[PDB]
């Protein structure tokens, strides 16, 4: 119990302790007893992984990362010579602390003593501290741009001798787009690269990169999808405008035989960068039928449905049928968060308007209706049809055919279900005026038609005020006057005025002047009553702009 | 190139919501997030805020709230599992989850440009590469050992995304070589050949039964295999032997390791040869599947049919079942479970066949067919099922099933009985190696969504179910 309550504080949060007390010489023993006997394995282990995560929190400053370097340089060099399990997370947390810290660079000590003893380690738990320096070099390499390219004709050479193949190929690569942007930029080319220099940081080139991608590919067999992914992300980044893609293209043809969840972004976005270059006018039919496929298939699971779903809407076109159209367009049988990710499709086929797609999308909009209106269930039915309904407006404002419906059916979902004020307010809070107004008209009518001696009042005011205009007055005033008597609590009591504040904007004047009073004169809390004598007396006796600039 | 990554298992009723396992950052990717990002930056906040953020955001944290339009908004719409934190005043973007049998699993990636316009996520490896080591840490853990697993997952990640940047997504790997110690391009997930192909076809079948409407029935099917044989390149590749009477292979999508999938197989969605099947793979120390396939096969196997005359409180499901001949008459678990959504006090039951034992609750009586069914291929039920005071929120509370629609929940399974009619073939091995394939071959049958849909009141309906 040395250290573990010492990490305990720490790994609770790193920036509260460090800004305690205790913190300030938590580094300086970290740093102390590096070389030290008096600490087991197990402790040097912990200390050594706190000094991997957190390099940012310990050592602030330029110069004391450099000072935390050499230490960690010396105790490094410093261990005994027998077998021991500090040799790979030393050498990486030095890299950690001297890569987040800043102090890294040409004209450091630290940096040129740490970078030569990387190379030539990883240059080749010999194969573990292998890998582990050759992931140390790449990040290096990452963070200050050509950093580590300077043993690039080394691992040409010797891609045929020891070394991992994934570490290799990675830092080759990025190695080759780093070094070959910086010298094209300066305008010149590799300059013999292919066979330490810190120079980086302030014909028969095309043979050489023809044989560094056809080698890459070939030791690529060996990459796990996932940094075959970030590969070939990379290298459709950097021979885009910089030897036809067909060496390529029978890996990538094969690949997309896949539906892995990398493997198909890897390939969707190289046809996005590398355009319509390779992609023929009817792959591009194949890679969307696939794409649709996998947004629905059942031996996967939800999240990469979705992610497809959202991929083949957005899909990147080369040179900008229905039954594509209907092996995706949503069912009542989608869990609720995967048929959003489908209402487009069905938004975009009934646009240009087999049963009639406005009488499915009907039927579809129906049952969630009727999954809305059933009290006791989770609101995110409700959710659902909501955002169903913005989606259908926002891609669907120009057809009354369709609209009709929906706006009806929106209307009899309100009445049955009066819990759902907040929705519709967000609802009318967002659509554009050509849904905002006949929603508008039809909504109040329905708060409107009944007398109003509900329980749901405090749901119908806040529609009400949401809603209330200068179109349909005395309907309004009636229906106000009637609801006056059926308010006792504050809530109720305050979504009445807002709307007669919302008449105020509006700015009707004739009979107000006695709605406003009745409510001013006959509610239950005060604070209800002084609210509508003020705004009273605002309608009242204000121009119609100043009301607008003072009220 | 992630930022950090996490494990917080679901916690019903805990205020905190769970105990993180595992929280890593890597602050290199962090430094570049500041210089490739810039005036956009929004740092990673600590363990507290993120789970209580992620929990607010993945609505699973207290949803009774009335309306938090920063989650329920009509115009906050998440079509996809990557979702976007708002922690600290700024908007964290990108955040990736997911859930399942309640265990959590995020990360937040890397992208290398300003976040001013809010890029198009078609574009971002890291999304991809966040959300596919979470499914490899979600495969790894609940596999098939109760806490040796969740207990080494810090030393096992380590080896696999030591700085950011991932190695492999299989956490079985991890394992493999962290406890246990290549002059070849042996591949970087491999640490007498023997094959056990466990295929698998649910028949999920929304029955139906009307005229315009089609009566829906799909089978899900996959095979896992292995080429878990010694040498050095040897190539065991099995044939499976669909008869005249099946059709060909359909539905085909294949696993990351597998190397492509045949023009067909992108072709025929939802060769059309029943062979010569080559299936090209890459040995796996992992199960490499070379096809997961949903075959079609016309005749159902099973059909039904229900009514409820909501004579007051007589719900007499007078069900009447069809079991098809191809249907061998052995069941191992045919429980033809009824469950009463939305409504027994009094079984005043007629059962033909097996006992209909309400269990202890009195909300939904399993009516166990047991193992067979009768010589008349036909149970019944005329319950007067006279229900006490109306249960309106106690009993299951199912949106699918309202009113006189309901449908019987078969959860019926068979051994080595399936609807597509797969069988392994070994005699026709063709190889540029030589060996002893051990196909230990197999099947089931399950009920997926077996609904036998009462045609005396509404179903939901697909799209192409109602298309002539």
């Amino acid at each position: 119990d040395a250290w573990a309550q010492r990490l305990g504080a720490f790994r609770a949060s790193p920036s509260a302790f460090m800004a305690g007390p205790e913190g300030e010489d938590l580094g300086r023993d970290l740093l102390s007893d590096l070389r030290s006997e008096k600490l087991s394995e197990q402790t040097k282990v912990s200390l050594l992984a706190l000094s991997m995560e957190y390099p940012a929190q310990l050592w602030p400053d330029a110069s004391a990362a450099e000072v935390a370097a050499t230490s960690l340089l010396d105790t490094l060099v410093l261990l005994p010579p027998r077998p021991s399990a500090l040799r790979r997370p030393l050498l990486l947390a030095a890299t950690t602390a001297l890569a987040a810290g800043g102090a890294l660079g040409p004209t450091s000590g630290a940096s040129c003593r740490l970078l030569p003893l990387l190379l030539g380690l990883a240059a080749g738990e010999q194969r573990p501290l292998q890998a582990t320096a050759c992931e140390c070099l790449r990040e290096l390499e990452s963070c200050k741009p050509g950093l580590l390219g300077g043993s690039l004709g080394l691992l040409r050479g010797l891609l045929g001798q020891e070394g991992p193949v994934q570490p290799l190929s990675l830092l080759l690569a990025l190695a080759l787009r780093n070094t070959l942007v910086l010298q094209s930029r300066v305008g010149a080319g590799l300059g013999g690269l292919l066979t330490w220099d810190w120079t980086l940081v302030e014909p028969e080139e095309a043979r050489e990169l023809r044989a560094a991608v056809i080698q890459l590919l070939d030791t690529s067999y060996l990459l796990t999808p996932v940094a075959q992914a970030q590969l070939l992300w990379l290298l459709g980044w950097a021979l885009r405008g910089l030897q036809p893609p067909a060496l390529f293209k029978p890996q990538l043809v094969r690949l997309l035989g896949t539906a892995q969840l990398t493997l198909l972004h890897a390939m969707l976005a190289l046809k996005a960068a590398f355009g319509e270059a390779l992609f023929t006018a009817q792959d591009e039919a194949l890679l969307l039928r696939r794409l649709t496929l996998a947004a629905q298939h059942p031996a996967l699971p939800p999240p990469t449905h979705l992610f497809y779903l959202h991929c083949v809407l957005s899909f990147p076109e080369n040179w900008p049928g229905p039954q594509l159209c209907r092996g995706l367009l949503p069912s009542l049988l989608h869990d609720p968060m995967a048929l959003l990710a489908r209402l487009h499709l069905l938004c975009l086929l009934c646009a240009e308007e087999l049963p009639s797609p406005r009488h499915y999308l009907e039927e579809l909009l129906a049952g969630l209706r009727q999954r809305a209106a059933l009290d006791g269930g989770p609101r995110a039915l409700a959710t659902l049809c909501f955002q169903a309904s913005y989606l259908v407006a926002c891609c669907l404002a120009g057809q009354p055919t369709v609209l009709t419906p929906l706006i009806h059916g929106l209307a009899q979902l309100y009445q049955a279900r009066p819990m759902l004020a907040p929705h519709f307010v967000d609802l009318l809070d967002q659509v554009d005026s050509e849904l905002r107004e006949p929603l508008k008209v039809v909504l109040r009518q329905v708060v409107v038609s009944r007398p109003g001696r509900d329980e749901a009042l405090c749901w119908h005011l806040q529609m009400l005020a949401k809603v209330a205009d200068g179109d349909a007055q005395s309907a309004t005033l009636n229906f106000l006057q009637a609801a006056a008597a059926h308010c006792t609590n504050w809530d109720l009591q305050q979504g009445l005025l807002r709307v007669c504040r919302a008449l105020l904007r509006a700015g009707v004047r004739g009979g107000l002047v006695d709605l406003l009073q009745v409510l001013a004169r006959q509610l239950e809390d005060p604070d209800g009553r002084d609210h509508a004598r003020l705004y009273y007396i605002l309608l009242a006796h204000l121009a119609a702009p100043k009301l607008g600039v003072a009220l | 190139a992630l930022r950090a990554v996490w494990l917080i298992r679901h916690e019903p009723g805990t205020p905190l919501g769970g105990t993180v396992r595992f929280s890593r950052r890597y602050p290199t990717v962090e430094k570049r997030a500041k210089a490739f990002n810039g005036m956009t930056y929004v740092p990673v906040p600590e363990d507290g805020p993120f789970l209580r953020a992620l929990l607010f955001q993945l609505r699973l944290l207290d949803d009774d709230k009335d309306f938090m339009e920063r989650r329920d908004g009509c115009s906050r719409i998440n079509k996809t599992s990557i979702y976007g934190l708002s922690v600290g005043g700024e908007e964290l973007w990108p955040v990736i989850a997911f859930l399942r049998d309640s265990m959590i699993y995020a990360s937040v990636p890397l992208v290398e440009q300003a976040l001013s316009p809010r890029p198009p996520l078609i574009s971002i490896s890291g999304v991809s590469q966040g959300l596919e080591l979470l499914l490899g840490i979600q495969d790894f853990l609940y596999s098939s050992d109760l806490h040796t697993k969740l207990s080494q997952l810090p030393d096992l990640l380590l080896q696999a995304c030591p700085l950011g940047t991932l190695l492999d997504a299989n956490l079985q790997n991890s394992l493999n070589s962290i406890n246990s110690v290549q002059p070849q391009k042996q591949p970087a997930w491999k640490v007498k050949a023997q094959i056990s192909i466990s295929i698998t076809e649910t028949v999920k079948c929304m029955q139906y039964g009307k005229q315009d409407i089609a009566d829906t029935w799909q089978v899900a099917g996959t095979v896992a295999c292995k080429c878990d044989l010694e040498g050095v390149m040897p190539a065991v590749t099995i044939s499976l032997s669909l008869p005249t009477n099946g059709s060909p292979l359909q539905d085909i999508i294949v696993h990351p390791c597998v190397t492509s999938l045949d023009s067909a197989i992108l072709t025929s969605s939802s060769s059309a040869f029943s062979g010569p099947y080559k299936f090209p793979f890459t040995p796996p120390l992992e199960s490499f599947n070379l096809c997961h396939y949903t075959s079609q096969v016309p005749v159902p196997p099973i059909l039904g049919s229900y009514h409820m005359k909501e004579e007051g409180v007589q719900l007499k499901v007078t069900v009447n079942f069809k079991l098809h001949e191809s249907v061998r008459n052995n069941f191992e678990v045919c429980e033809a479970h009824i469950p009463f959504y939305n409504r027994i006090t009094h079984l005043e039951y007629k059962a033909s066949f097996g006992q209909l034992e309400v269990f202890r609750e009195k909300s939904l009586l399993v009516w166990i067919i047991g193992q067979k069914f009768p010589k008349s291929m036909e149970i019944s039920l005329s319950g007067t099922l006279t229900f006490g005071v109306k249960g309106h929120n106690k009993q299951p509370f199912d949106h699918i099933c309202i009113g006189n629609t309901a449908y019987i929940k078969l959860n019926f399974r068979i051994a080595d009985y399936t609807l597509t009619g797969c069988y392994a073939d070994q005699h026709s091995v063709q190889v540029f190696a030589s060996g002893k394939p051990k196909i230990s071959a197999y099947r089931k049958l399950i009920s997926s969504d077996y609904y036998i849909w009462n045609s005396k009141a509404p179903a939901p309906v697909t799209y192409a179910s109602l298309l002539p």
